[PDB]
């Protein structure tokens, strides 16, 4: 005989904050060799970039 | 295409001071030496050399 009208909340989230990483400053920087070793890895930067 | 990273235009390195003086001139430099036979043995330690 009588209805109440309520409100409900539903949070979902949407996107996170976009990230880039520095290859090869993070793995080794300022340094020849690191480039002499890293670039005869193949492709496991790229990939990641 | 690529990252961007200025490179430092110069290197400075720091050390602290050449503290206690290491005696290197007593012994280099003395008015009397010991005999071949009985030698003095001179041990310089807790300093760094020079």
């Amino acid at each position: 005989t009588n209805f109440t009208i309520s409100v409900t909340t539903e949070i979902l989230p949407v996107s996170m904050t976009k990230t880039s990483v520095d290859c090869t400053m993070y793995i080794c920087g300022d340094s020849t060799e690191c480039s002499n070793l890293l670039l005869q890895y193949g492709s496991f930067c790229t990939q990641l970039k | 295409t690529s990252n961007f990273r200025v490179q430092p235009t110069e290197s400075i390195v720091r050390f602290p001071n050449i503290t206690n003086l290491c005696p290197f001139d007593e012994v280099f430099n003395a008015t009397r030496f010991a005999s071949v036979y009985a030698w003095n043995r001179k041990r310089i330690s807790n300093c760094v050399a020079d």
